[PDB]
């Protein structure tokens, strides 16, 4: 039961901004983390897997980083098809504890 | 300064055999490993032959092991790739490649210019 | 065995802007090299050990990554970067696909 | 083309029962262990249940276990989620995920389903 | 002038796997490291604190030869200071080392056409290794609040994965045999001189 803090919980960012969303655990997992992107109204989609590996078919502007306790996602230039929420999820310990949510509304 | 040329490419018969020569001079030849890198005309490169620096370690992939015998002679400072019993998959652009370390593990620094080989009648 | 995949097939970013390239491995490898060919010319080396620029490449190129994901990103692309960019490692026997970066 | 889809769902009074279904096609079903993950509406995600590659081992979260059971069928390409002793906290959508690996269980989901709305009322 | 057994540690008929490697002590010997150096059949002959050509007129008191088999790409992690899978879970060298690390290719020797599944390596461990420390413990591993006691269920996994050693694998995934020649100096007379 490794509860993960995902911060900031809500922000806004215009088109072309470099945004960074960080996800920090309590117990130190070892590079077993995956991100997601949940468009409002349907299922999540696996974007980043194993903390660095970009999944196929995903635009390459997404890039996960970080190792140890805290982990960070970043987007180079924000596109108008990315106003969704991004959850983080560990899978080191087998009880899976997901993130909190980040409602990125574009202003 | 450093330069590697290829000569001996043409058209051969299916099932035919010939020898691709790669002349090399300008650097210390017997202290570096070298390799052959081929390119099918779908422009997808592919490792095809690898020799060590001294000559005691020779490496081939699982498809051409038993058809391609690499060679090395430090007297004339050349490199020979003895092709034999060619299928329809060996129509490619063959390159001569110099490594950086004393083994095949290091990066490929300098390349040749390229020779044309095709398997057609 | 290892197949090295690059996606998508042909990438395009407009002049002076930032693009990045991917080279995804089916297992874990330590390093990753990046060779580059132009049209009708033999390929040449740009990056050895994922982060070191070769003697001859401009110093705008970079890249990082370890394990199962390797990168080559350009902070501001130029018109001479109209080429194929092949990734390759020690442990493959087969090169990457090659995302032909053409300008937009 | 790997794809998952579920059916069932609906409403149930507290204390009732419901069996869910996860019918998958497009991959080797017996070599890929699959799990359920739920999400209350307007809230975050949550993990609920799982199963091994051949129905050998199961592991649920401690907050739900005892009242649930899972079952799968390698001959029918289906996965079932049989619920009993239902409460108000289970009123959620129930996605169906699958593994990135084969027969090893130590991590990584690969693709997610579409979910089917389960809610409770009176 | 009776030379030391190095024909027992190098051209052996079967090495051991890395998670239980083979430690062998050298005593009452006279070696000649130039024959090791001027054989030119080895791929990576790196010495880490003594110069290799001056090794013959350097008289020690005990030499330890460790032998194991790793992947070809992981020979970088048998150096002082490197970390990775093998380095922090299988065979860790201390960062004050003085010895010679030897490596050469062995595909023909350790690879069947179906593939040898008897070379294994440690994948899961609680913490890292202090140096020169083997851990042959076939107990299952565990993560959050509940222990397994041998069930091998979810959250519990065998601490070993198998090397896949096929004859068409790559020059960097072929099985490489390494030998970590390691020197010491105890308060004792000179026993190996050269
Ligand atoms: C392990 O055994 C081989 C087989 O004898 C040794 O190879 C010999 O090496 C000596 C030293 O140069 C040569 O004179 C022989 O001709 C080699 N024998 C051959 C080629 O059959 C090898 O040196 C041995 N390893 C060690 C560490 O001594």
């Amino acid at each position: 039961d490794i509860q993960m803090t995902q911060s900031p919980v809500s922000l806004s960012a215009s088109v072309g901004d470099r945004v960074t969303i960080t996800c920090r655990a309590s117990q130190s997992i070892s590079t077993w983390l995956a991100w997601y992107q949940q468009k409002p109204g349907k299922a999540p989609k696996l974007l980043i897997y194993e903390t660095s590996s970009l999944e196929s078919g995903v635009p390459s502007r997404f890039s996960g980083s970080g190792s140890g306790t805290e982990f960070t996602l970043t987007i180079s230039s924000l596109q108008p098809d990315d106003f969704a929420t991004y959850y983080c999820q560990q899978f080191n310990s087998y009880p899976w504890t997901f993130g909190q949510g980040t409602k990125v509304e574009i202003k | 300064e450093v330069m590697l040329v290829e000569s001996g490419g043409g058209v051969v018969k299916p099932g035919g055999s010939l020898k691709l020569s790669c002349a090399a001079s300008g650097f210390s030849f017997s202290t570096y490993a070298m390799s052959w890198i081929r390119q099918t005309p779908e422009k997808s490169l592919e490792w095809v032959a690898a020799i060590s620096s001294g000559g005691t370690n020779t490496y081939y992939p699982g498809s051409v092991k038993g058809r391609f015998t690499i060679s090395r002679d430090k007297a004339m400072n050349t490199l020979y790739l003895q092709l034999s019993s060619l299928r329809s998959e060996d129509t490619a652009m063959y390159y001569c490649v110099r490594h950086s370390g004393n083994y095949v593990d290091s990066v490929m620094d300098y390349w040749g210019q390229g020779t044309s080989v095709t398997v057609s009648s | 065995q290892i197949v090295l995949t690059q996606s998508p097939a042909i990438m395009s970013a407009s002049l002076g802007e930032e693009i990045t390239l991917t080279c995804s491995v089916s297992s874990s490898v330590s390093d990753m090299h990046w060779y580059q060919q132009k049209s009708g010319t033999s390929p040449k080396v740009f990056i050895y050990s994922t982060s070191n620029l070769a003697s001859g490449v401009p110093s705008r190129f970079s890249g990082s990554g370890s394990g199962t994901f390797y990168s080559l990103t350009i902070s501001s692309v130029e018109a001479e970067d109209a080429a194929y960019y092949y990734c390759h490692q020690w442990s493959s026997w087969t090169f990457g696909g090659g995302t032909k970066l053409e300008i937009k | 083309e790997v794809q998952l889809v579920e059916s069932g769902g609906g409403l149930v009074q507290p204390g009732g029962s419901l069996r869910l279904s996860c019918s998958a096609s497009g991959f080797t079903f017996s070599s890929y262990a699959m799990h359920w993950v739920r999400q209350a509406p307007g809230k975050g995600l949550e993990y609920v249940s799982s199963i091994s590659s051949n129905g050998g081992s199961t592991y649920y979260a401690d907050s739900v276990k005892g009242r649930f059971t899972i079952s799968r069928d390698n001959s029918k390409n289906t996965l079932y989620l049989q619920m009993s002793s239902l409460r108000v906290e289970d009123a959620a959508v129930y996605y169906c995920v699958k593994h990135y690996q084969q027969q090893l269980l130590w991590g990584g989901p690969d693709v997610w389903g579409q979910g089917t709305t389960v809610t409770v009322s009176s | 002038t009776n030379l030391c057994p190095f024909g027992e540690v190098f051209n052996a008929t079967r090495f051991a796997s890395v998670y239980a490697w083979n430690r062998k002590r050298i005593s009452n010997c006279v070696a000649d490291y130039s024959v090791l150096y001027n054989s030119a059949s080895f791929s990576t002959f790196k010495c880490y604190g003594v110069s290799p050509t001056k090794l013959n007129d350097l008289c020690f008191t005990n030499v330890y030869a460790d032998s194991f088999v790793i992947r070809g790409d992981e020979v970088r992690q048998i150096a002082p200071g490197q970390t990775g899978k093998i380095a922090d879970y299988n065979y860790k060298l201390p960062d004050d080392f003085t010895g010679c690390v030897i490596a050469w290719n062995s595909n023909n020797l350790d690879s069947k056409v179906g593939g040898n599944y008897n070379y294994l390596y440690r994948l899961f461990r609680k913490s890292n290794l202090k140096p020169f420390e083997r851990d042959i413990s076939t107990e299952i591993y565990q993560a959050g609040s509940t222990p397994c006691n041998g069930v091998e269920g979810f959250n519990c996994y065998f601490p070993l994965q198998s090397y896949g050693f096929q004859p068409t694998n790559g020059v960097g995934y072929q099985p490489y045999r390494v030998v970590v020649l390691s020197f010491e100096l105890l308060h004792a007379p000179a026993t190996v001189c050269g």
